[PDB]
């Protein structure tokens, strides 16, 4: 995924790296994501019919009142100042990807209507540690009642394998009493 | 008048020019580039704008050659198109688009 | 995060400056043409009126711009 | 069934956005409720063509797209054209979507 933000969150995590400020970095851009899930400051960043010198004194009031370091508010600077404002969303979901790609902490996500304990969630994490080659791995579940026997697991790049244990069964023996 | 413009992009004939926020030339309008020739004297390349290309950025036309401009000069808005001198003093004198005498003989009314 | 109310009501109130209901403004002007920003209730053929009265009917009615 | 707005319109062509999960499969019809001059409510129809993705459809309309402004509600049906089909269509004119011009009376 070489898209037109991924190269900007890759340049601002090499520097998280160099610096050596990356899981603040991940708090910074967490407070920016919760910053722009909103539409009226978003919108404010985003169309082109504002001028820049309010923008300045504006990103400089947020800097002030939520106290950040200019190690981040420079990317937020270069990307108004290079037009790609309209896609800081963007860039900010998947610079925690690239966050947990440089520093090997893998999302897994499973799904079913699992009322799980420790047990499940540490020894799947461990397994696709030992499979996926997880520095730490890290866990997400979602509680869906659709799915009845089993899981389904998602994780890669994307979330791109998938190996799910609730409805291959089924839809493997559907498909078979025909095959 | 009385603004200065940034060549940003020279690609070929054509230039981008950015101007101050407010100050705005009109279509066109001719500029008038304070560059250079290669002796570093004070030459001008008259400039014809035809488009406004938005976020405060223009695209405009050199009158003359191109040869010689770089990404950093500077350019003054005349606010006017270009003027052509006009009636009898204009009687037997080569002309060109810049309204200069071409032929060997003095200036003109 | 923290939004605080000056910079919430700076920009509220620009945005109010900038998207009045009835109007909008000028992007780009090439060679006959217009890219108007907002205008998000206009109707594709229905005529508009720039300052200074030059009129125009718009056609490329666009998500971010309208033509 | 789902109720969807209008991106952008370009002539005939359209771009009608969507809930996230929820669109309307290829070539299926778009109603979108408009007005007349006078603002009198009509209806224009449309067809999925494409689906561009991100929750946005094109659609290329039936009518004239003069009366649908942008932002307008679009409503989908789902299923393809529908046209009535019958011993009332015998003898009658019809338009592109079944509804008659002979204006001796409406469908059946």
């Amino acid at each position: 995924v070489d898209s037109t933000a991924s190269r900007y969150a890759s340049a601002l995590a090499d520097v998280a790296d160099v610096t050596g400020t990356l899981e603040a970095t991940n708090s910074d851009v967490e407070k920016l994501i919760r910053i722009f899930s909103e539409e009226p400051v978003y919108y404010f960043f985003a169309n082109p019919v504002i001028s820049i010198d309010n923008k300045r004194s504006v990103l400089d009031e947020i800097i002030t009142t939520s106290g950040l370091q200019p190690h981040t508010a420079n990317f937020i600077n270069i990307l108004i100042d290079s037009e790609r404002i309209n896609l800081v969303k963007e860039i900010l979901n998947e610079f925690e990807d690239v966050f947990n790609k440089i520093t090997g902490t893998e999302v897994a996500v499973v799904t079913s209507v699992v009322k799980l304990e420790n047990d499940h969630l540490a020894q799947i994490a461990k397994g696709v540690q030992k499979i996926t080659g997880a520095k730490n791995v890290r866990i997400k579940t979602v509680i869906d009642p659709s799915l009845v026997a089993g899981f389904t697991i998602r994780y890669g790049n994307e979330g791109s394998k998938l190996v799910d244990m609730s409805v291959k069964k089924q839809l493997e023996e559907i498909a078979a009493q025909l095959e | 008048k009385k603004n200065l413009g940034r060549i940003a992009q020279i690609i070929g004939p054509v230039l981008d020019v950015a101007f101050p926020p407010g100050k705005m030339p009109n279509i066109y309008n001719a500029l008038i580039v304070k560059g250079r020739d290669t002796a570093g004297q004070p030459m001008n390349v008259t400039c014809e704008v035809q488009q406004l290309l938005g976020n405060n950025r223009v695209r405009a036309v050199a009158m003359s050659a191109t040869d010689g401009l770089t990404r950093g000069m500077e350019v003054i808005d005349t606010g006017a198109p270009l003027s052509v001198p006009v009636g009898g003093a204009t009687l037997g004198r080569i002309f060109n688009v810049l309204g200069e005498p071409v032929d060997n003989l003095g200036p003109v009314d | 995060d923290e939004i605080s109310k000056i910079i919430r009501e700076r920009i509220e109130g620009y945005n109010r400056e900038v998207k009045v209901v009835n109007t909008g403004t000028v992007l780009q002007v090439g060679d006959g043409i217009a890219r108007i920003h907002g205008l998000d209730e206009v109707m594709a053929g229905e005529l508009v009126e720039f300052e200074e009265g030059t009129i125009g009917i718009a056609l490329n009615l666009e998500s971010n711009n309208v033509g």
